[PDB]
């Protein structure tokens, strides 16, 4: 399952997790694509966040799509 | 109208008198392949690929793969063929 | 011991108390030193180094195992380096990666350990083997990445870099070059994107692309180029056929007009990279037949022998809207230039009745119409999914077009390049507080080699830029940089 | 230069004027990337020195060097120091600037040293014809490398040819 | 006299194929095509390879003139120059 998520200048992630993986570790690959670390990058599932492990399937399981996820620091 | 403006086309020259020829066919590149224009014309046609391979050579797909039935190597400088441009 | 030999020896037996004390104090502890040698290599300890050099170099069979462990240490440095990049800029990183590890390693073989040139042979082959380094059942990742790279330094990029710059960087590219292993797999990715810059109009200046071909021409032999530097002796020359076949056309044999600008650009059928393609048949619009006809006379009578094949495979033009209001200066590729001509005949528009006008292969002309209807040229009157035989087609007025001169997907590239540097300053604020989070306290000097620590697998930072982006932190309330101390910053978190 | 054992002194003496060249490039001058383009213009000025309005030399003699290096002579060089010197030879031939002649005059006497047995040692050449197809890519060395493949096969047809006798 | 022993090097390329002097579109062992008709008149010695940088063959004729009106390889647009 490859992401197409966006950023602040509508850029790519990878996080190539699929619907039955936590977000907790599906958001550890998007942004090593990116360039933030895992912890800190508050991702919005287009109405929701994140949080604990966060199972993808939770979030409609939605393929890829338009992930825009919030730079905010000292979130770790 | 659409009334067209510019048109930056292009074009590929060679010389009339030398065709460059399936090497196994010999027929022209554009042209049937030696069985396709003797055996399958009528049946199927348009199916003279013009391969293309690291050696950069070329073939006509029924003869380069008639060609491969008992060997590997390409019919004008015996490299490893691949016919992968 | 040398000094006092020369006090004390009659010179004809100073080469041999130097050699006898070698061969006693630093050949048969041989095995204490070579031991020691991953290590006194491994930390780059440089005068551990020079010392190291300077007393293995006598001994007979001393340099061949520091030789080695250099070549390893090398190689794994060429790795560590060229290891997990990212996708997005992987070709101007791993360059940069290659040459940096390149010069340093330069710098400290022929300034500590005296430039032997068993050592500048073991970087030679130690960093040929790291840059072909293959994924295990994966072809070599090196070649295209190369020209990926030298086709985004030739290009009119909002980079902007000045003709001496480049054309230093360009060595150093030549000085990279020499090592990859299969350089004929580099030019056919390097034709093929020669292809592109020389045809749509993307090279920086004819200036750089000769410079390349030529330098290319003294790095491997004229046989190698044959086939680049053919191209650009051909597209140098093709505007002056423009401008003869416009003088052709003011013989003035009859009443001739073309209404159009017909820039032509005839390329050698040899050493040209463009497919003669195989599929895809097409018959030119008849508002241009006239025109390509008098081309055709006038490239048989002015060059005799010589027979065209008419390359509408990367064929590029633009046409003025049917003054369907707001316009616009259409350009589109000659598949669909004739498409929306026979279009503009008629409103009511057939799939199969675009059959006979095209004359060409459904698979390429759906990928058309597609691409027409992307911007929405036009527009599908059936509801149905696909393009079928049966499709119908219109004129969509209502879709606007914010530039005149819109193109259809193939100065905006300084926008990207200014996004780009964002995403890249972006990143760099998103560096800076994790190690606030770390000791709370770095200074200004130790705070940048944190950065580049932290990016070391990712773009290369600037070092002023981290100055201006770390004030971002300032105003902002994040952190605050101490008074008595203009070193030591801390954070309100 | 002695015209009887030109090449070689003549590679001596190029590759000696390099190597004292580019030590003092940086160790003196820190080694800017300005000077080591200067020094190869320079030297590729110079051996490709010709006099006017006649054939070059560089191409002819290098070809003869390397004739020379792989020849099966009675000096007794070994495998080692003729594979260092092979290792030092690309560095001078990278400033021919005319390369594919090279490559002529080189096949040419490879077919005379090859059937008539006068290499020093059919796998010394592999240590020759792949330290070439690294520095001027796969169609640069593509004749040679059929002509060194046919020894190590026909030789062997010979064997799979007197068995047909059998 | 006899022979205990000879080395005979031989050349084999596909039979199916062959080195063609294009602007003739014959053979290079064949005759040029030019000299195909009216062969009484010329003993056809003179219609031999013509090899050069191009790295092609050819019946002399046919590329002498070839350069009578052109100045280029009839494979590869290079500056035709004799070798051998
Ligand atoms: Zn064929
Ligand atoms: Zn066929
Ligand atoms: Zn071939
Ligand atoms: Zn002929
Ligand atoms: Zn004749
Ligand atoms: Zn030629």
């Amino acid at each position: 399952m490859l992401i197409k998520v966006k950023t602040l200048t509508g850029k790519e992630i990878e996080i190539d997790i699929e619907p039955t993986d936590k977000v907790e570790r599906i958001k550890e690959r998007v942004e090593e694509k990116e360039g933030i670390p895992p912890q800190q990058q508050r991702l919005i599932y287009s109405g929701k966040q994140m949080n604990d492990e966060k199972t993808a399937a939770d979030y409609k399981i939605l393929g890829g799509s338009v992930l825009h996820l919030v730079l905010a620091l000292r979130g770790g | 109208r659409f009334e067209v403006k510019k048109w930056n086309a292009v074009a590929l020259w060679a010389w009339d008198i030398v065709v460059d020829n399936c090497a196994i066919c010999r027929n022209h590149i554009m042209d049937l392949c030696i069985e396709c224009q003797a055996n399958q014309a009528s049946a199927t046609s348009e199916e003279c690929t013009v391969a293309w391979g690291v050696c950069n050579h070329a073939f006509h797909f029924h003869c380069i793969s008639r060609w491969l039935k008992t060997r590997q190597v390409c019919p004008l400088d015996n490299r490893e063929w691949e016919f992968q441009k | 011991e040398e000094i006092r030999c020369r006090k004390y020896l009659h010179p004809s037996s100073y080469t041999k108390v130097i050699h006898e004390c070698q061969q006693r104090m630093v050949a048969d502890h041989l095995q204490f030193l070579h031991a020691e040698c991953h290590n006194i290599i491994r930390q780059e300890k440089k005068n551990d180094m020079a010392n190291m050099y300077v007393l293995l170099r006598a001994v007979s069979t001393g340099l061949p195992h520091m030789i080695q462990e250099l070549q390893n240490h090398i190689h794994d440095e060429g790795l560590r380096a060229t290891s997990n990049l990212t996708q997005e800029n992987m070709p101007t990183l791993f360059v940069e990666s290659v040459l940096e590890v390149h010069g340093k390693f330069v710098q400290l073989i022929n300034t500590v350990l005296n430039g032997d040139q068993h050592f500048m042979s073991a970087l030679d082959k130690a960093l040929t083997s790291v840059v072909n380094y293959r994924e295990p059942k994966s072809v070599c990742k090196a070649p295209e990445l190369l020209a990926k790279y030298c086709d985004n330094l030739l290009k009119k990029s909002a980079k902007g870099m000045t003709e001496n710059e480049v054309e230093d960087r360009l060595t150093s590219f030549i000085t990279v070059f020499k090592y990859i292993d299969d350089k004929d797999v580099f030019q056919k990715f390097y034709a093929r994107m020669l292809a592109k810059r020389l045809i749509h109009g993307l090279s920086m200046s004819m200036d750089s692309e000769e410079a390349m071909i030529n330098k290319l021409k003294q790095a491997c032999g004229y046989e190698f180029t044959s086939k680049l530097h053919r191209m650009y002796t051909d597209m140098s020359v093709s505007a002056d056929l423009n401008n003869k076949f416009n003088n052709f056309i003011k013989n003035q044999d009859t009443v001739i007009d073309l209404g159009i600008s017909f820039q032509i650009y005839v390329l050698q059928a040899g050493a040209w990279p463009l497919t003669q393609a195989p599929s895809s048949t097409f018959a030119i619009p008849q508002e241009l037949e006239k025109s390509v006809q008098m081309f055709e006379l006038f490239y048989s009578q002015h060059f005799s022998g010589r027979k065209l094949t008419w390359l509408h495979y990367l064929c590029t033009g633009e046409v003025k809207m049917n003054y369907l209001g707001k316009p616009y200066v259409a350009m589109v590729t000659t598949y669909q230039m004739a498409v929306l001509l026979a279009f503009n005949n008629s409103e009511t528009v057939s799939y199969k009745e675009l059959q006979d006008s095209t004359q060409m292969n459904e698979k390429e002309l759906t990928k058309t119409i597609k691409s027409l209807l992307d911007v929405k040229m036009i527009n599908h009157d059936s509801e149905k999914e696909d393009i079928d035989a049966e499709s119908s087609f219109s004129l969509n007025m209502n879709f606007s077009s914010k530039r005149t001169k819109f193109k259809i997907t193939t100065q905006e590239m300084e926008q990207t390049r200014s996004a780009v540097d964002e995403d890249r300053k972006m990143y760099l604020q998103a560096a800076i507080v994790r190690i606030m989070k770390a000791r709370k306290v770095l200074r200004h000097n130790a705070l940048i080699q944190e950065v580049i620590s932290q990016s070391r697998a990712r773009f290369n930072p600037s070092i002023s830029m981290i100055k201006k982006c770390i004030e971002v932190l300032i105003d902002k309330q994040y952190i605050e940089r101490s008074q008595a101390s203009a070193d030591e910053y801390s954070y309100v978190a």
